[PDB]
């Protein structure tokens, strides 16, 4: 290197190129995978990460852990990106994607060190990924019966499998039944915002309930609210977006009078406007009034005098869920409060839930929405419960789209590894080594399951390989018995799209990491 | 809870840290392996420049902090001390062994099983090398030594001039041959004095049929050339006599002072007179000579050299048949010098070498000696020449002492990999994996050789492995054990016919040392770093 | 420190002395690096500090007062000699060929027997 | 056993993965679980003196110097200025017990500390913490059923 | 060709093998290299492809111009020869259409 | 404090790859470009400012390069090459640097492609052997007994230096000095310009008064004014031992008890001095020269015999006087012999030059040492004149030892380049390209001569190449003063074969040495 009086790039520009930089990239990906390695399987663990402000997040979800890490390595960020992509598209398997991508890179690292051209590795990865995806689609088990009982069993089994790695795994059957019940009530779009999730401190996990309707927390009641009845046996619900209180008619409105009679008339006119709105609401027959806008004390006392329930400043999502549960319409004007725009529910009640009051709308027969009320001992407990339930809900939605399943516990990946090895045995030999490395890297998940569970991974992997070679597609890892078993008959079921997307994303990330030969870092600007 | 003033790393963290340190040390020198390797140029903090290809020199000059890296550096130094060649190969092999062993350990394979498998693999590799891959040099003649020197000097600054330097090295080694007790010939290398002087090209380096002294005559009045030299070697200074600490001169009668002062130099005058009267022409001493004694030698017409190095004086005395004298005292209590203490040489000349002069003692009798004067473009190139020349001398000495050689170019590594991969299936269940990993790690040498030449390492190593597998399986294809790598053309080649040889001791010692270092590093699973 | 008169003359003198006295370990360091007091930097900056065995044997400060600004290597050599701190000059070969060997083991030609 | 990992690459090039990775600590494996058990045990042993009719009070001072003398476990844990995350978990456990029931906010912390203390010696014998949690859940189910069995109804 | 991870001054990561994008994200400071980057960006704007061709051709032309200057030619002669050869190339190119 | 885990030291810097090779090659090119313009009869001088305050005004390559401090180790290697060339043959210092730079440039051309450096090195070594063969083929012999041809050779050596204006005087001085310092003893011939043939520069006077003395001149004066300052045919005695009473080696304390012992001791000191002086006088000399002090009493006793004494003479000066006047230095005066007396010096005279006394012994018959008395404008002018005279004497010694002669003015470069180009046509390998490139790299010398002369480089070089393609044009070069082609057997510019051989060998081996490096490690402690 020479000083070069006038330099090409500005000072501080760091450049790394060649084999060493790609080996460094592979090592960084290995570090990122190790950061979430232990959180896989029914014997997985949780990680606690404290941010700068001091708040801690406790999670078993791989995507959450990777997001919470402030990863700045350009090559290591690809694993976080593919974890986010897997979470977005599928919702489950965010640890397997990172493990598989890092294992691919680790397996091809020795060939990188010896000078193999990266294009050959990328082509081999693409070929192996295409073959594996086709094999998954071919061998995935589906039932062409459309039986309600069988579909319910399949959804429940998939939900339990998705849930049997979290802190709520002890109540996995109960929570899976709740999740399948909740998802099956969504109509056709399976919108996540139609499944409310409320976390209330206190109570056991088994105390959590699914409301066949809508439930939301009390919203800053005014004076005279306690004088209102708190239970109705067939209420008509007025869903409104209206501010019911005395206020200026308009922000730019100005009143000019030159007579005390006109002054009194104006005051009485304001009162009459408010009372006309209240009377229009009351005459509609509704007994419960909900508003997206504040409801004043005057309106609250007016409704109390009429034995009616009022609740202002209700969040918009809660109003939408109430509309979907009851069957009304959110009205910005009370001038036409016909029976078609009033919601109906069998029972409305305000009850106590762990030092917090909640409004309950139950008995809805045509409801297209739900509301989980999660109980726990701490904020992070309920947050992780919500994350696990979200994973289960996404899995159940995907299975609703298509009921194609493959046995879990590494059985599908052992079958894929055997198939890929058999294919690689019949090709020239430059691609054979790389496809064999791909097949070997496919064995990371069962090995990681055995390592997390505390077994001897080598013997279990040998038994699995021998079983798959001699026949038997769905033999995986039996965690409880420290052995191998037919995971399809053990109901360790996963949607095929989970593994398909996992393989696709891991292969794409590995190819992108391999394809890079030079990293250039410009000096930071505005460090402040 | 421990309350220890220091840092503690345990388990996978420290294992990966040790493997990273060893791999970094290996990767430092991996670019300097094989005939297509290239030298490195190191700069000190004071601006001193060293250009070298030797692994031991690089690892010694480097300042290293990690204990495992220090272990690897000391391994390179030990390999240099006990063999003299294969310093880069042993480090690379040890690091690869450690990396593969750690990869096995990460798979819940116990480190003790890996160590046992490594020991078994090393023992079987040594046995297989000794029983199948060795070539006796008796049927090869002098050409075997030339080929070994050529192979050693490849990748060095003197590689292209190997046709000349190999002959020089072989002649120098053969000139110092002697047989000790039990009738076993011995080749005391490091008895060949190597002088470095910038100037003319490499091809004009001289091999002296005698000894070369980095010294000049004491006085300009002495002759610079003596034909029939009678060398007298002394281990004492020739200066004005001074009494010891326990002796004091006290004068009471003034008339004695002049006699005292006269005798004070007459003693040395008489000693020099005896030494010259025995007939000596050349006088070499480890001590100093002052002006008066220099003038005595000048008047005598004799050559006198002062401050001669002790090792140089011993070599000259034994080559010429002289005896080192630390005093002119006999068993009769007198002061005598005998002609039987004089060495002889056919000529002693002070010749000029690039605006500087050195003394050549040509054709010493009763013993043949050898010295080499290396000519180069500058000091750094001469230093690299000296290092490469020492490597070649050590290789030739090993070949001559133990008359077995092995093919080079990675043939031994490929054969061992195939054989150990076959053999692992007959031992244990997890030491099987350890032996397989040992065999796989042995392939790092041909892989690095091929990589350094920008050749297709994968395809060449696959072809080499196929050739050696055919040699081991087929019974009449035993001639394929010599198939190595031809880095010039990037093709497999019968290295035994091509003349690419190595001493068996290099491979055996490298394997043993690398295995021991890998076992030592693998033995660690916890590090406590006490705060200073 | 940079810019103060007498520093470059001292550097030249040290270069010459190191040429003539290989044993001595002439070195220089900025006052900022050693963290000297601002008063010392402003008033007593050009100073020659002599050490021997970890203890001070030379305490020369403001050497320009007794050396000037045009002092040569001869002036510094004499000035150090007259306090008897500079080791005595040893005659040595100006330049020659190099050997670079130091004993070791088995470095012994031996008579055949 | 902290600071995470540091290798700086096997080629000498910089190796930076996580922002401010040299200023971030990390505990892993059984050591982190031991530290958590130690912190929870300390909190539980502090609280266990305020149990029963003969239990004693804690005099608590906030950052403004105001003095609160109380026996309520939830109040003590809420006003206690902790930094350890497991201590915050115990505080939240007391708060949740106070929210759901309103009494017994001290028994929950002592019980959790005792459970973790037993889990420590269970872990020392080589049992997966998930197995310990599963056994604890099974025993909790048994105890809850027994409590239902031995209960009495009041008017 | 191989992709390059380029992080600009705003910590934004670019993974691409497009020459124009790489030059845009790089903070080139030398005025002559800035001029060559301007030529590459102009080629990108006019056609949409061939930026790497522009860059490598300009580099080769300038290297050989340095060689010609070293062997004894003047700047004017080199420029005139380059212009003549460019006109010859633009004349030849229509005949190369397949 | 904070402890970062490291393998190597913090201050250890490592770089490798194409960057290292390019940096080395550009460093060598920059070193060559520094002194590119100091070659040829029309070279321009440079002012070098010493770190010690001195000024060096020279166009010699070695001085310019040694006065420059550099950080890049390749530049240090190039400077070491310059010093080696200066020490070996004493000429061609500027040419070797330019040749090495050009060879490294043409090597970089190949290293930019996918050619390994070892192939380039092997081609370079083959080319070097062929250059040596061609140079030995095209050389011509010289008659050392012909004084005119030797003077012409020295002139062509010094036509490129500032002393070329006084060409005849400088050539005669150099030839006479080299001839008379030439010695033969014990069958071993020697020249030894370094020890004898001392150059003494006395600023002032005119340079036309500079001459080589038939003897030795020293800057000394008689020890006492009564000494004779002009002796016709002196007999000179040289000593090292002091002529004064000195302490013995052993501790020799006296113990005086009688009264007269003190005066007796002083009297015996005087008597010892008198005895030494009488021993000196017994040989009947005229001049006594001592490397050490002479006592005042010794001066008196020497005066009683009318003997001039000079003391405190340097050892080298005393050896030079011994060689000039044919004396032998004697340590103990009592061991003086007749053959140790220096007879042969035909005049000794102490004369005053400026404000200083100088001792002249300048009429010796057959002296083997000489003093070259240089008088000139100032100190720097005389230093440059001394450097030029050193170059001339080195060239004269090279011709005397090796009577081979080679055409100059770039003719030899073109002849060797053409021969190598013709030879390369019958190899048909991959090494032919580097072979031809390094063959044509020799043309940088005629090109540099043309550039310095100010002529057209391209046209003249093309014409010279075309001429050298003919059948007998090996002696056709360029006139460095007129910028025209000319036959060197007519111009008369010839150089020793030893200088050319050393230049080519050193340049090729410098290129080979710098082509073997791809990794640089710096900053580590010396560790010793
Ligand atoms: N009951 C079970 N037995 C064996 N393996 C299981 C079981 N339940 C889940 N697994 C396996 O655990 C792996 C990881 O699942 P999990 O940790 O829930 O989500 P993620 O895939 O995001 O890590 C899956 O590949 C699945 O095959
Ligand atoms: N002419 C050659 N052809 C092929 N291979 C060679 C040749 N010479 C040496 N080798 C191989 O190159 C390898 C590296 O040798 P080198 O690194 O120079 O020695 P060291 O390991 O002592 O530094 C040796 O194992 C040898 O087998
Ligand atoms: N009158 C001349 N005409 C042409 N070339 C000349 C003449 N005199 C000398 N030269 C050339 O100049 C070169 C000497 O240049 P010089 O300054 O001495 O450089 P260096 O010190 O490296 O020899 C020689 O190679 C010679 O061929
Ligand atoms: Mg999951
Ligand atoms: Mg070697
Ligand atoms: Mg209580
Ligand atoms: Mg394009
Ligand atoms: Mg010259």
């Amino acid at each position: 290197m020479m000083p070069t009086p006038v330099i090409l790039l500005k000072e501080g520009t760091d450049s790394s190129q060649g084999i060493p930089q790609l080996v460094s990239n592979i090592s960084a990906c290995q570090v990122i995978a190790e950061a979430v390695r232990t959180t896989l399987g029914p014997r997985g663990m949780d990680k606690l990460i404290v941010d700068g402000r001091g708040k801690a997040t406790i999670s078993n979800d791989g995507a959450t852990i990777l997001k919470l890490l402030d990863v700045v390595h350009p090559a290591a960020k690809t694993l976080v990106d593919i974890a986010k992509s897997q979470d977005a598209e599928v919702g489950d398997g965010t640890t397997s994607v990172t493990l598989l991508a890092a294992e691919f890179l680790k397996q091809v690292k020795p060939y990188v060190e010896e000078g193999l051209h990266p294009q050959i590795i990328i082509r081999a990865f693409r070929t192996a990924t295409q073959l594996a995806v086709n094999k998954i689609k071919e061998i995935a088990v589906t039932v062409k019966k459309a039986d309600k009982v069988e579909q319910r069993k399949l959804l429940e089994k998939c939900a339990m499998t998705a849930l049997s790695s979290k802190l709520i795994s002890q109540q996995k059957a109960f929570f899976a039944k709740m999740v399948v019940d909740a998802v099956m009530m969504l109509d056709d779009l399976l919108q996540l915002k139609m499944i409310g999730i409320k976390k209330v401190q206190g109570g056991a996990l088994e105390d959590s309930q699914l409301v066949a309707g809508v439930a939301f927390k009390k919203t800053f009641s005014y004076a005279g609210f306690e004088m209102q009845p708190k239970k109705y046996h067939n209420p008509k619900i007025a869903l409104l977006n209206v501010e019911l209180e005395l206020k200026a008619e308009k922000d730019n409105a100005e009143i000019r009078v030159h007579t005390v009679e006109d002054y009194q008339a104006i005051v009485d006119a304001e009162w009459n406007i408010l009372y006309d709105k209240l009377e229009k609401i009351h005459h509609s027959g509704a007994k419960v009034v909900l508003s997206k806008l504040p409801i004043g004390d005057v309106a609250t006392q007016y409704f109390a005098d009429r034995d009616m329930f009022c609740a202002g400043r209700v969040p918009e999502e809660d109003l939408k869920r109430t509309m979907m549960a009851c069957g009304g319409s959110i009205q910005t004007s009370v001038n036409a409060l016909s029976a078609d725009v009033l919601g109906r529910c069998q029972v409305f009640e305000e009850t106590q839930i762990g030092g917090e009051r909640y409004n309950f709308f139950t008995g809805c027969p045509k409801a297209k929405t739900c509301t989980f009320i999660l109980r726990g001992g701490a904020e992070q407990f309920m947050e992780e419960t919500e994350r696990s339930l979200h994973d289960a809900i996404m899995i159940v939605r995907r299975a609703i789209k298509n009921d194609s399943v493959v046995a879990g516990g590494g059985a599908i990946e052992m079958e894929l590894s055997k198939y890929l090895r058999d294919y690689s045995r019949t090709i020239p030999g430059k691609q054979q080594l790389l496809i064999g490395a791909y097949a070997k890297a496919l064995e990371i998940i069962p090995r990681q399951l055995c390592d997390n569970a505390g077994f001897d991974a080598t013997n279990i992997l040998n038994k699995l390989r021998a079983r798959h070679a001699q026949g038997g597609t769905w033999y995986g890892v039996d965690i409880n018995n420290e052995d191998i078993a037919d995971n399809f008959e053990a109901f360790v079921w996963e949607p095929a799209m989970v593994r398909i997307n996992a393989l696709t994303a891991a292969s794409e990330a590995a190819c992108l990491i391999v394809s890079v030969d030079e990293t250039i870092k410009n000096p930071r600007s505005t460090v402040d | 809870p421990l309350s220890v003033f220091g840092d503690r790393s345990t388990g996978e963290t420290i294992r990966s840290q040790n493997v990273m340190a060893a791999a970094s040390i290996a990767n430092i020198v991996k670019s300097s392996l094989g005939p297509v390797g290239l030298d490195k140029m190191l700069v000190d903090d004071i601006g001193d420049v060293t250009i070298t290809n030797d692994g031991a020199t690089i690892l010694k000059l480097l300042e290293v902090e990690h204990p495992a890296a220090k272990v690897l550096c000391e391994l390179a130094d030990l390999q240099d001390k006990e063999v003299g060649d294969g310093t880069t190969s042993v480090v690379i092999i040890a690091a690869e062994l450690l990396k593969n062993a750690d990869e096995l350990v990460k798979q819940k394979i116990h480190p003790t099983s890996v160590i046992s498998g490594y020991r078994l693999a090393c023992k079987e590799a040594v046995r297989y090398i000794n029983e199948n891959l060795i070539v006796n040099t008796d049927e090869l003649g002098r050409d075997c030594l030339i080929n070994a020197a050529k192979t050693s000097m490849s990748s060095k600054i003197i590689g292209i001039n190997g046709d000349f330097f190999a002959n020089m090295v072989v002649d120098a080694v053969l000139a110092i041959k002697y047989t000790d007790i039990r009738g076993q010939p011995r080749y005391p290398v490091n008895s060949v004095n190597i002088l470095k002087a910038h100037g003319r090209s490499q091809m004009e380096s001289m091999l002296i049929s005698g000894y070369a002294l980095n010294c000049v005559v004491g006085s300009q009045g002495m002759p610079k050339r003596i034909v029939n030299a009678k060398i007298a070697c002394l281990d004492f200074s020739l200066q004005k006599t001074k009494m010891k600490l326990g002796v004091q001169v006290v004068i009471t009668d003034p008339e004695k002072l002049d006699q005292i002062r006269q005798r004070e130099s007459d003693i040395t005058k008489e000693r020099i007179q005896k030494i010259l009267a025995t007939g000596a022409n050349v006088i070499l001493t480890t001590g100093g000579i002052d002006d008066m004694c220099l003038k005595y030698f000048v008047e005598a017409g004799a050559m006198a050299v002062r401050r001669v190095l002790k090792r140089d004086l011993k070599r000259i005395a034994k080559a010429s048949g002289a005896t080192i004298l630390s005093t002119l005292a006999n068993l009769e209590g007198e002061e005598t010098f005998e002609a039987a203490m004089l060495g002889q040489a056919e000529e002693v000349v002070q010749e000029r070498i690039c605006d500087d002069e050195l003394i050549l003692i040509k054709n010493t009798k009763a013993r043949t000696s050898a010295s080499i004067i290396l000519r180069g473009a500058n000091d750094f190139m001469c230093d690299e020449m000296e290092r490469s020349l020492h490597d070649a001398l050590c290789v030739v000495k090993r070949v001559l002492e133990s008359k077995s050689v092995v093919p080079g170019g990675g043939a031994v590594e490929a054969a061992l990999s195939i054989y150990l991969e076959n053999y692992a299936t007959s031992m244990g269940s997890r030491e099987q994996l350890a032996i397989a990993e040992f065999a796989r790690s042995l392939l790092v040498i041909p892989n690095t050789l091929a990589v350094n030449a920008a050749q297709d390492s994968t395809d060449l190593v696959a072809k080499l492995r196929a050739f050696h597998n055919e040699a081991q399986v087929n019974p009449e294809r035993k001639n394929l054990k010599w198939i190595g790598l031809d880095l010039s053309n990037g093709k497999p080649r019968d290295n035994k016919q091509a003349g690419v040889f190595e001493p068996t001791i290099v491979k055996v010692k490298s394997l043993k040392f690398a295995t021991e270092a890998a076992i030592t590093i693998l033995r660690i699973d916890d590090l406590i770093k006490l705060h200073p | 420190e940079d810019g103060i008169p007498g520093t470059e003359a001292m550097n030249g003198c040290m270069i010459c002395l190191a040429a003539e006295y290989p044993a001595v370990k002439f070195c220089k360091v900025k006052s900022s690096v050693i963290g000297a007091s601002s008063q010392f930097t402003r008033n007593a900056l050009p100073a020659l500090l002599i050490y021997k065995g970890g203890e001070l044997i030379g305490n020369f400060v403001r050497v320009t007062d007794q050396l000037g600004d045009d002092f040569f290597a001869v002036d510094l050599e004499a000035f150090l000699q007259e306090f008897g701190l500079l080791p005595e000059k040893e005659v040595l070969v100006l330049t020659s060929v190099r050997n670079s060997a130091t004993c070791h083991s088995e470095d012994s030609d031996l008579e055949i027997d | 056993a902290s600071m995470g990992t540091l290798a700086f690459d096997e080629y000498g090039r910089p190796f930076l993965i996580i922002k401010d990775q040299d200023r971030k600590s990390r505990l892993m494996g059984l050591e982190a679980l031991k530290s958590h058990i130690m912190a929870a045990k300390a909190v539980a042993n502090t609280m266990r003196t305020s149990l029963g009719p003969n239990g004693l009070d804690k005099m608590m001072v906030d950052k403004d110097g105001d003095v609160t003398v109380t026996n309520d476990g939830a109040t003590i844990l809420s006003m206690m200025d902790v930094d350890h995350q497991i201590a915050k978990l115990m505080v939240e456990l007391s708060k949740s017990q106070d929210d759901e029931i309103g009494d017994g906010t001290t028994g929950v912390v002592v019980l959790a500390g005792a459970l973790l203390e037993e889990a420590e010696q269970l872990l020392d014998r080589g049992i997966h913490p998930i197995r310990i949690a599963d056994g604890y859940e099974q025993a909790a189910r048994v105890a809850i059923e027994h409590l239902d069995k031995i209960s009495d109804s009041v008017l | 060709g191989m992709n390059k991870m380029v992080i600009n001054h705003l910590e934004k990561l670019f993974v691409t093998n497009d020459a124009a994008t790489i030059l845009r994200e790089l903070e080139v400071q030398h005025p002559a290299a800035k001029m060559i980057v301007m030529a590459s960006h102009m080629q990108e704007q006019e056609v949409g492809d061939g930026t790497n061709f522009v860059l490598v051709f300009a580099g080769a032309l300038l290297e050989l111009a340095e060689e010609l200057l070293r062997i004894g030619l003047s700047v004017s002669e080199v420029i005139e020869g380059y212009e003549i050869a460019c006109r010859k190339a633009h004349e030849i190119l229509p005949n190369l259409v397949c | 404090g904070h402890r970062p885990v490291l393998v190597l030291s913090q201050n250890t810097k490592r770089e490798s790859g194409r960057k290292v090779q390019s940096g080395n090659i550009n460093a060598a090119k920059t070193i060559a470009d520094i002194i590119r313009t100091c070659l040829g009869p029309k070279s321009m001088m440079k002012m070098l400012l010493d770190p010690m305050g001195g000024i060096v005004m020279t166009n010699d390559g070695n001085a310019i390069l040694r006065e420059i401090q550099v950080q890049h180790p390749a530049a240090k290697s190039m400077i070491e090459i310059s010093r080696t060339q200066d020490e070996e043959v004493g000429d061609g210092t500027t040419s070797v640097i330019i040749l090495a730079g050009e060879m490294l440039s043409v090597a970089e051309h190949f290293l930019e492609q996918q050619m390994h450096p070892t192939v380039v090195i092997s081609a370079y070594r083959k080319a070097l052997d062929d250059m040596i063969s061609t140079l030995k083929k095209i050389s011509i012999p010289v008659d050392i007994s012909d004084s005119d041809m030797m003077l012409n050779i020295i002139n062509s050596s010094i036509t490129t230096k500032a002393i070329s204006r006084w060409s005849s005087l400088a050539c005669n001085i150099a030839l006479d000095a080299v001839k008379m310092v030439q010695f033969e003893e014990n069958g071993r011939k020697e020249i030894d310009i370094k020890k004898y043939a001392r150059v003494e520069k006395i600023p002032g006077g005119i340079i036309e008064d500079s001459c080589v003395l038939r003897g030795v001149m020293i800057n000394k004066d008689v020890t006492h004014p009564r000494m004779r300052r002009y002796i016709k045919n002196p007999r000179i005695v040289l000593l090292d031992s002091s002529l004064e009473y000195k302490k013995g080696e052993s501790q020799t304390d006296i113990e005086i008890t009688r009264e007269e012992d003190f005066t007796r001791i002083l009297q015996m000191e005087e008597e010892y001095i008198q005895q030494l002086c009488e021993d000196i006088i017994q040989l009947k000399p005229d001049v006594v020269i001592t490397e050490k002090g002479i006592s005042d009493l010794a001066q008196h006793y020497l005066m009683r015999a009318n003997i001039t004494a000079i003391r405190r003479v340097r050892k080298t000066d005393n050896n030079r006087i011994a060689r000039a006047c044919g004396a032998r230095i004697v340590s103990r005066p009592e061991e003086l012999r007749e053959d140790d007396v220096g007879t042969g010096a035909g005049l000794l005279e102490i004369k005053k030059i400026g404000d200083e006394y100088f001792t002249f012994i300048t009429d010796c018959k057959d002296p083997k040492a000489c003093t070259i008395l240089l008088r000139g404008a100032s100190k720097e002018i005389l230093s440059e004149v001394e450097r030029n005279l050193q170059d001339a004497m080195q060239v004269c010694r090279n011709v005397l030892l090796d009577p081979q002669l080679v055409p100059g003015g770039g003719a030899s470069e073109m002849a060797v380049a053409h021969a190598l180009t013709e030879k390369s046509k019958a190899m048909t390998g991959v090494e032919q390209w580097p072979y031809r490139a390094v063959a044509q790299a020799l043309e940088v010398i005629p090109r540099t001569l043309i550039q310095n002369c100010g002529a057209s480089t391209i046209r003249l070089l093309t014409s010279l190449r075309a001429k050298h393609t003919q059948e007998n044009c090996e002696t056709w070069g360029v006139n460095g003063e007129t910028g025209t082609l000319v036959d060197m057997k007519e111009l008369g510019i010839w150089e020793p074969l030893a200088v050319k051989l050393q230049t080519y060998k050193t340049a090729v081996e410098t290129a080979v040495l710098l082509l073997r490096i791809d990794d640089i490690v710096s900053g580590h402690k010396k560790k010793g």
